[PDB]
């Protein structure tokens, strides 16, 4: 869980 | 640090409690204590560190933009500049904490490619954040520090990860936005986003079960930007 | 403290900037500085101090409720949940103490209009109510006594110097009646207050003005909305 949130996409 | 007398496993546990409570300053402080125990983070721990500090600086940047905008409407009195400078200094403090953790504890020659890219990309992101609020000579060194971290991450991901890998796509997306919003290079922005998208399509056979969801959303953000810039 | 070198007008101005950026801790800190200059706050300034600390305690109350709930589901191994709930509890208590400190030190007076004196006495009741939510045993009894006492002082002033239909009087009654039911375990006093409040307001409803013949009505519905819920 969390990889998308964690990648802090610009 | 005030987290030195606490067990690693209890710091991770209270980081999860902090998250459920939406207390990101505490979540960050706990995950910082965890990293200081000097062991490699698991993928899940890595993600909690990143979620925690993304939410702290995310709130500060949004507050900076509101004030920076209200300042520019005085196109006066010193109050808006002063308050913008206060929030700015806090954001710089948090960015320095995260770069200090990356250089001190997390960035290494060893460890999986996913970790080495993820961390170098964070270094790029946090220098990008410092670039947004900086001026003059400081700004030049900071932009060189961002490009350089991003570039190292890109060399590792081109060598060690398939074109469809969500961490590689997210590195490209953020690096491409650096070019556009920070380094005043629309040409490098559009070129990176396009070669990133096209290389993933040409090697679509590599797209894994485990990345289908995340890589497909990141590919949509790459496309949406190309449409905004062309 | 930290705001002592800043101009009063500059502290108000930055509290407004803080609100626009949704930085409620800074907003509260700026207003605390303004109050500390020792001048009466206006209706607008009053509202800014209230909105600022309401958002700070509101976020902490909600985080305590989440931890206090996850703690009970430990019915069904580890002291972590309890420790973190205590940490957040202590911060909540610290903010409530700061606000009560300001009300007792600077804002509560025999002087000023009825509206300003009721506003401050009600806020004292609200912040004691907040401390009561997380308190136990003997400390909890002192705090519930302190709340009733502040609410009651405000009620005596509003009964003597405001008309029955006045929104501030009606909102004080509503809050005080809910304290009776949800905190002080007095359904009898909660029902009696809501009934005498609604009946007295109803008997003078023909007087009610445009400027406030809306809020007055909304609160009058909530009085009788709960009267049937308590019967
Ligand atoms: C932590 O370490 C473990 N972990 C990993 C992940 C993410 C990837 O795990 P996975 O379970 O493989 O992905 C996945 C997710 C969700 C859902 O539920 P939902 O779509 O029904 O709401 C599914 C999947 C798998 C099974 C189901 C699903 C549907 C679809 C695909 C894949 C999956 C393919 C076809 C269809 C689809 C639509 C759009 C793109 C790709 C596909 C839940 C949990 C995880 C997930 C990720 C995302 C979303 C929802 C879910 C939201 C945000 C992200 C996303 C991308 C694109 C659109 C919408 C969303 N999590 N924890
Ligand atoms: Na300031
Ligand atoms: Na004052
Ligand atoms: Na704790």
């Amino acid at each position: 869980q969390g990889l998308l949130d964690a990648l802090d996409l610009a | 640090g005030a987290m030195g007398s606490m067990e690693r496993a209890s710091l991770i546990q209270k980081a999860k409690l902090a998250e459920q409570a939406e207390r990101y300053e505490d979540m960050a402080a706990f995950m910082k204590g965890a990293v200081e125990k000097g062991e490699e983070l698991s993928c899940e721990e890595r993600n909690l560190l990143s979620v925690a500090y993304k939410n702290v600086v995310g709130g500060q940047r949004a507050a900076w933009r509101v004030l920076s905008s209200i300042e520019q409407k005085s196109n006066k009195g010193p109050e808006v500049r002063e308050y913008r400078e206060k929030v700015e200094t806090e954001l710089q403090g948090v960015c320095d904490t995260v770069l200090g953790l990356l250089d001190s504890h997390l960035i290494k020659e060893a460890g999986d490619a996913e970790s080495r890219v993820f961390y170098l990309k964070m270094k790029g992101d946090y220098y990008r954040y410092l670039a947004e609020v900086a001026t003059g000579d400081d700004k030049k060194r900071i932009i060189d520090s961002a490009r350089s971290a991003y570039q190292e991450a890109m060399d590792i991901s081109k060598k060690e990860m398939p074109p469809t890998n969500p961490i590689r796509l997210g590195l490209a997306l953020n690096f491409s936005v650096f070019h556009y919003e920070i380094a005043n290079s629309p040409e490098e922005a559009i070129s990176l986003a396009k070669t990133t998208f096209d290389e993933a399509m040409a090697d679509l056979h590599t797209l894994s079960e485990d990345s289908y969801k995340d890589s497909t959303l990141i590919m949509q953000l790459l496309r949406d930007n190309l449409t905004l810039w062309t």
